[PDB]
RNA sequence: GGUGGGGUUCCCGAGCGGCCAAAGGGAGCAGACUCUAAAUCUGCCGUCAUCGACUUCGAAGGUUCGAAUCCUUCCCCCACCAC
RNA sequence: GGAGGGGGCUGGUGACUUUCCCCUCUUUAAGAGGGGAGGAAGUUCCGCCCACCCCAUUUAUGGGCAGCGUCCCCUGAGAAGGGGCGGGAGAUGCAGCAGAAACGACACGGCUCCGGAAGAGAUGACGAUGAUAGUGAAAGUUGAGGACUUCCGGAGAACCGGUGAAACGGGCAUCUCCCCUGCCCGGGGUGCAAGCCGGUUUCGGCGCUUAGCCGAAUGUCACCGAAAUUACAGAAGGCGGGCUAUAGCCCCCAUUUU
């Protein structure tokens, strides 16, 4: 099962995501899936059909589980998911 | 108290669950290059983790390039057992051709039969 | 300004690219032992605390089938120098 | 138009004080003039000027550097960043598990021959987990009143390895030599807190500066400009290369966007 706790080294391809917040005014209000997954980079299809190109340091993701929604800093997602299911530890103080 | 019962080679054996299952999931639509990136990436995260492939998604693979074989549209996959058995996989995207020697499991059957034999 | 080096468990300290391989010692806890206590021995030894399994070898990136180890960068800690 | 990356530059003038410093100068001792930290001074990875000690005096032998731009590999929003430079031989390693087999080839099983045992002549054994059966036998076409078989042990021409990242065969990394091309000839070791002098423990002087301190000097304000004392950040003998961290403007590239 896919837990919120270890969704900082879950996969994030084959769930469903939106974002709330991002410095990018255009980038609020996606919903779509993922397909791609890079250093610091989301390839997100929409349902409408569009492609985007979403990355992780600027925003912060609500991936969709199995019932659940979590909020997770895409700057917690940093590093390849290869790298990040090495082993991964990011600490982040918003001061 | 037990907060984490799941542990870094269980959540690797997970993920090359997930990604392949997804890789058979996307290999039918059409887009193969999809599916080879899911194969790479499975690949790559086999061999960082140093665990073994599971024995279901072990064959469907190829070597060489890391295309997701569907067998019948881009595998070929043949039954010959004149010679010694064996069951021969064909790649038709590159055209890398494996197979499944099945040597031992027939001497296995041959020495039950002997057994069979010798008791009657 | 300069040379020869070191950073690994709470503290002193080893470690061939490979199964917590992580030598360990002292420490804590528990057992054993004793009228009590010291000394000796046994297991946990960071966690679940019975076997066993996972994390940490100053930090990051990269090579590799796989990093305490090999490469690069960022650091700190030593020793001694004015004549 | 908005986060980000790379390259370029970082001072000048005027006033105050020798009581911020150094140098020069005249003069009823005090004034006047000039100059005063940068792209990295940091990191110490290096080389050269300068010194001492040894061998040697050699371009005979031999040593050192380079194969750049280009290309390859790896990671990024694919601009950009990092590493490398030709070929052969020898040695080592690719743990554990798995696989016949982990770096030169092989022993092993399917294939051929020989010896032993078991069943059998319109019977019976075997056979869709594939039968007499063929091909350069990796591979592919074949698919049954098909049909004379099976095992063990030994020896051999050709083909083949369910495993693993990587295999009857080609790779990877390290080390050492010889096969090249061009340039240069003293070879090593320590380093200015080296080394030298008055002194002979300890001190002062040279190295030392178109800034040159050492108990580590280079001050304050305004302004043109817009490159400005704002970020990283400070000399200590000097010069050149590379790395690290970013202030302001200029130029170039990318995502969202319209
Ligand atoms: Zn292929």
């Amino acid at each position: 099962m896919i837990t919120p706790h270890n969704i900082l080294r879950h996969e994030l391809i084959g769930l469903k995501v939106e974002i709330v917040e991002a410095k990018n005014k255009a980038m609020i209000g996606i919903k779509g899936k993922v397909v791609d997954e890079t250093r610091n980079t989301l390839v997100i299809e929409k349902e409408d059909g569009r492609e985007v190109v979403i990355p992780k340091d600027i925003a912060v993701f609500l991936f969709q589980l199995k019932g659940c929604k979590v909020k997770v800093d895409g700057r917690l997602l940093i590093g390849r998911p290869e790298e990040r299911l090495k082993k991964k530890i990011k600490i982040l103080y918003p001061y | 108290k037990k907060f984490l019962e799941k542990k870094l080679k269980k959540i690797a054996y997970e993920r090359i669950d997930i990604l392949m299952s997804l890789a058979e999931e996307e290999a039918k639509k059409g887009n193969w290059d999809r599916a080879k990136r899911y194969v790479y990436l499975a690949r790559r995260i086999a061999m960082k983790m140093r665990i073994r492939f599971p024995k279901k998604w072990k064959r469907r693979i190829c070597k060489k390039c890391g295309t997701f074989l569907l067998y019948g549209r881009n595998a070929r996959v043949r039954i010959k057992s004149k010679r010694y058995p064996h069951v021969v996989i064909t790649c038709l995207e590159c055209g890398a051709i494996y197979r499944i020697p099945m040597i031992r499991e027939k001497k296995e059957k041959r020495r039950k039969k002997l057994e069979e034999r010798l008791k009657a």
